[PDB]
């Protein structure tokens, strides 16, 4: 810690309501004039910032996720989330919104209505009778016998191979 | 520059490379010795074994296991795994990445220091990580809050979590798992006629459990119809052909993580502990624990057991609660799985603990990065 991304020195820094999209396993901002048209094979994350009359501000996390979107996706989302939120030092409140399923409060973000629509960035990701015990033990001893060990090994010797570390 | 992860557990060893999907090397976290065979050896031989190897040689090796009840007990054998992991089933050069590892929940201080110490001076790692197994298998569900009910071979756990953190003081472990069921299948099948009571017979006793075992919805009830019908026996073929036939074994064996009285254990069954875990919870925080139950290891796989858990735990909840239980085909690996994605993202960069901070700093830096 701290993480030093540039979208987190942004985040929640005055209030508004910010849109990111996790692609490839990070977090890029969604364009101001997109906010509002999910792709469903996506998973986003929405931080709206609320001036408080006592100066402070309030911090409303949402990580969003779309129908298809593919498990880096919502993963990534679901972490970027609790990074943000410790990053703005746990003060946000944090919230899983599903496709179809979303809160009153995520859903009055959008004031001309949150939209859908397909498609999306690509994944970041890469009988025989009274049992005869006799036969069946002969029978598994035969395959144990014809196992042959691996040449291959590096073998394990217990060497150290890095500095060892001594208080001062 | 690409990281490993690794999700020691118990009975397998599940690695690979951050941002793959899977893990690439699933095997036996064993140590095998060979048994003595009647002459006095007679050196120059391989006197160890690990994973793969040692368990097809078992018949011929006594095998340890140097996790128990997914805690690290014996280092020297941990070691050996880890080396073996990284030059003989990744094959890589550790010093050449940085190495996410899991731990259980509730792991002791002393145990989270030495892991680090040993991947640091031992396999020379330029960084590393240790994240708990559950809140990563969370994560892989892609929640921050929720109530992990993970299971392996080894070790069950009851995992409350909010906002991302686990809540230690809420936390149950249970030592009863797999190996523990496996055990206990082996029991019942004697009792029916079939004596696969040896190293040798091990493994179709467990290709009996995984394959033909699931969780009754109502035990009882299932028990009266195997008693008054021949509709829920299978037939099982043995490796020699032989073919074998089996009835409420089925499930009979994964009652036991709810009636854990059945191998002569006094603690309460996994519906239970669930509960009791979450009523330990702030009264606040339970209803979206109760929402959010996801299933992980490969001891929750028996079929029925998400169905079995809903109706127990929705016997115990006040009736208001909305009660979830999330169960993923893949959640063997759900660990590992949010482990790849952790260490994959933009944002993990500066939250290894790095070499140099390490030979600055020593072993306890763990509890002040990894956290
Ligand atoms: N389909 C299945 N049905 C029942 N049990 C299964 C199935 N597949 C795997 N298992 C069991 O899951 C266990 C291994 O799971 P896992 O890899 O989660 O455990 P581990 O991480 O090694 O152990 P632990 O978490 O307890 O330390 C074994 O007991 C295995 O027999
Ligand atoms: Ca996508
Ligand atoms: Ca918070
Ligand atoms: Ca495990």
């Amino acid at each position: 810690m701290v993480v030093e991304h540039p979208e987190f020195l942004k985040a929640g820094k005055e209030p508004g309501l910010q849109i990111w999209r996790v692609e490839k396993f990070d977090l890029v901002p969604v364009p101001t004039n997109l906010y509002g048209d999910f792709f469903t094979g996506d998973a986003y994350v929405i931080l709206k910032t609320v001036q408080l009359r006592n100066g402070n501000l309030q911090y409303d996390l949402h990580y969003w996720l779309g129908n298809e979107c593919s498990q880096d996706e919502s993963g990534a989302a679901a972490i970027f989330t609790v990074q943000l939120d410790d990053y703005l030092n746990g003060r946000a409140v944090q919230h899983r919104e599903v496709q179809g399923f979303e809160s009153a409060t995520f859903l009055g973000y959008f004031k001309s209505g949150l939209k859908y629509k397909k498609g999306g960035v690509a994944s970041g990701f890469g009988p025989t009778g009274p049992f005869k015990r006799e036969e069946l033990l002969d029978h598994l001893e035969k395959q144990a016998k014809e196992f042959k060990d691996r040449e291959d090994l590096v073998p394990y010797t217990g060497e150290k191979r890095g500095k060892v570390w001594v208080p001062k | 520059t690409t990281a490993l992860v690794c999700d020691n557990g118990s009975g397998l060893v599940k690695a690979g490379f951050a941002g793959d999907d899977a893990p690439r090397a699933v095997f036996p976290s064993i140590v095998g010795r060979p048994r003595h065979q009647g002459v006095m050896v007679g050196m120059g031989q391989k006197d160890s074994y690990v994973g793969d190897e040692a368990q097809s040689k078992r018949g011929i090796l006594t095998l340890k296991y140097p996790i128990e009840h997914g805690i690290i007990t014996n280092w020297d054998d941990m070691e050996k795994i880890w080396h073996h992991t990284f030059y003989n089933e990744l094959r890589v050069a550790p010093e050449e990445h940085p190495t996410l590892l899991t731990e259980a929940p509730l792991n002791p201080k002393a145990n989270r220091e030495k892991m680090t110490q040993i991947m640091f001076e031992t396999f020379n790692v330029p960084a590393m990580y240790v994240a708990i197994q559950a809140v990563l298998s969370l994560y892989a569900s892609g929640r921050t809050t929720g109530i992990v009910l993970d299971s392996g071979d080894g070790v069950t756990h009851n995992v409350p979590i909010y906002e991302g953190y686990a809540l230690p003081h809420a936390i149950m472990r249970l030592d009863l798992a797999g190996r523990d069921l496996t055990d206990y299948l082996m029991k019942i099948l004697t009792e029916r006629g079939y004596s696969f009571v040896t190293t040798a017979e091990r493994e179709i006793v467990r290709d009996i459990k995984e394959k033909l075992c699931y969780v009754a919805l109502d035990f009882e009830n299932e028990m009266a119809t195997a008693a008054s019908s021949s509709s829920l026996e299978k037939s099982y073929e043995l490796p020699d052909g032989q073919v074998i036939t089996i009835g409420n074994e089925r499930f009979r064996c994964p009652e036991t993580l709810f009636q854990p009285s059945f191998i002569g254990m006094e603690s309460a069954g996994i519906h239970e502990t669930t509960y009791n875990s979450i009523m330990k919870c702030d009264i606040d925080i339970r209803k979206d624990l109760y929402a959010n139950n996801v299933m992980s290891g490969g001891t929750t796989m028996y079929p029925g057991i998400a169905d079995r858990m809903q109706k127990e735990i929705t016997a115990l909840a006040p009736s208001t609660m909305k009660i979830k239980i999330i169960a993923p085909p893949e959640r063997k690996y759900s660990v590992w799985i949010g482990g790849s994605i952790l260490a994959s993202l933009s944002t993990f960069q500066q939250m290894w603990i790095t070499k140099q901070e390490y030979d600055e700093a020593g072993p306890s830096i763990v509890h002040r990065k990894c956290f």
